[PDB]
């Protein structure tokens, strides 16, 4: 009967199977839920800036995506995008950084197309703490402001951001890592 | 002061902790 | 000695369902996380109207309550409740929708009775916004406002919301989903 | 503006996602 | 052949040892991010006081510290630690209550030493309400408040909060638990 | 208004509920 009892063995096993990848995947939810925050600030730490950097040339990750963060309790879902060697007219020359709407669970509520100043910068680590920075009002006729209907809009920024040189030149990393950080305005939100 | 459409490129990799 | 291994797969089995329950347990428990409140407000999404309404005709399933929301990091807990084929006076014709007291781990230390302003409103996802709300002044010798002993109070609020004509003949359903928001006053809270 | 106590009729469900 | 169907069972066995630690881990977890706050104060509730107040004179538990707290979403990561039956020039006759800078995930952005005001305090859940409490501003050469190395810094606070005997007979502990709280300032804090 | 360092007895325990 052995048949029976390894029937029932290879069911246990894929059990354990989908419980491993549940527990995983709770693992990253704990994270994301952990690193939230909903003044429509985010500060987002970047570990291992070397072998990450690496894996960009390499092409094995060609960008990286914050966890989330949102102007509110209930309202804009958002996220930075990173490339570690840049993208467009800065791929292979900068860092580039750009700024991204996600479909939030209340979409349907807020206004659009989105309309708040977005504040993009790199964190100076340095004593002086020169952080390098820059603002925009989004272009209400791009599609990366609209309504979203996928899991996130066409992200936008800066394709050159920071040389690659300044930035690993300058005291902008520290520990293998560095720090990005967003801002969007707020308050132009009337009471959502 | 104007948004720069990224390329998607792809290769991206959530990353915080 | 098939007994033998029979136990032990017998026991991994027990232990399976076990793992399934707290897991699915977690989902829920993320979610109610992943959507709470401290300012005291809420926005509550309700989707399929339609299969729940009829589950209310039916009585499957009379009414809803919203994931708890708080004044504050340590303040009081509440929840809102609705009843898509109404209670009450507005049964059959109204959707009902009532606010909740629920018990908090910081009761001991909170005022009672409850006597935050409380507002009731369904969103009109119209381009117009016509919001559909209402306001009251918790009345201080309701059993509803009074310290919680049971998970949670009896629900106070207006069992003739809306009609349920003017509801589905309305702007306020949008993708067979609505918005219930909720405001309570926080500020008469003099420093908690 | 005065609250009106509810009728605990039961049949209720948790819905938020 | 059972050497197989027992290696396997041996090994499921193992997993399922795993899976209830992971649970148990995330409850913990759980309890942790449900109590979470990130204005900078803590309301730290202990039940139990009886029991867990015998367990430190018995020395099973000297001390107890609350789950952390943030001066803001990436801010500093603090906690509190109580000794029940004292510590210091405080054991055996106080109840000595201490603040605890932790090491945060973005500490290399904060400013050190810490330097904002500290405002200790157990609660009264007596109808006058006349709450315990004491402020301070951190010793700027004090290694409780350099920047954190270890998981925590070593903790600061007053040995002597309350005599065990002013405690025990005043209205601060009902229902066997006791409600400890912290203000840490955060306006101090240009724009972190 | 001066901190004043605690002994790192031990017997520790997070207590949170």
């Amino acid at each position: 009967n052995t048949g029976l009892l390894e029937s029932q063995l290879s069911r246990h096993d894929q059990m354990l199977s989908v419980h491993d990848i549940r527990l995983a995947d709770m693992d990253l939810r704990f994270q994301v839920l952990e690193t939230a925050s909903y003044n429509g600030v985010l500060i987002w730490k970047i570990r291992d800036y070397k072998r990450r950097k690496q894996e960009a040339v390499m092409g094995k990750t060609l960008s990286l995506y914050s966890q989330p963060f949102y102007t509110g309790y209930f309202g804009y879902k958002m996220c930075a995008r990173v490339y570690l060697n840049g993208d467009g007219m800065g791929k292979g020359t900068h860092l580039s950084l750009f700024f991204v709407i996600m479909r939030g669970e209340y979409d349907a509520l807020l206004p659009w197309p989105f309309k708040q100043k977005v504040t993009l910068m790199l964190m100076d680590q340095g004593s002086s703490r020169r952080h390098l920075g820059d603002a925009f009002k989004p272009d209400p006729n791009s599609s990366s402001f609209k309504k979203p209907t996928g899991e996130m809009n066409i992200a936008s920024g800066c394709p050159v951001f920071v040389a690659q040189t300044v930035l690993e030149n300058g005291t902008y990393i520290k520990d293998d890592t560095i720090f990005i950080k967003v801002i969007v305005d707020t308050s132009d939100l009337p009471d959502p | 002061s104007v948004p720069v459409p990224a390329t998607e490129l792809g290769s991206t990799e959530l990353v915080t902790t």
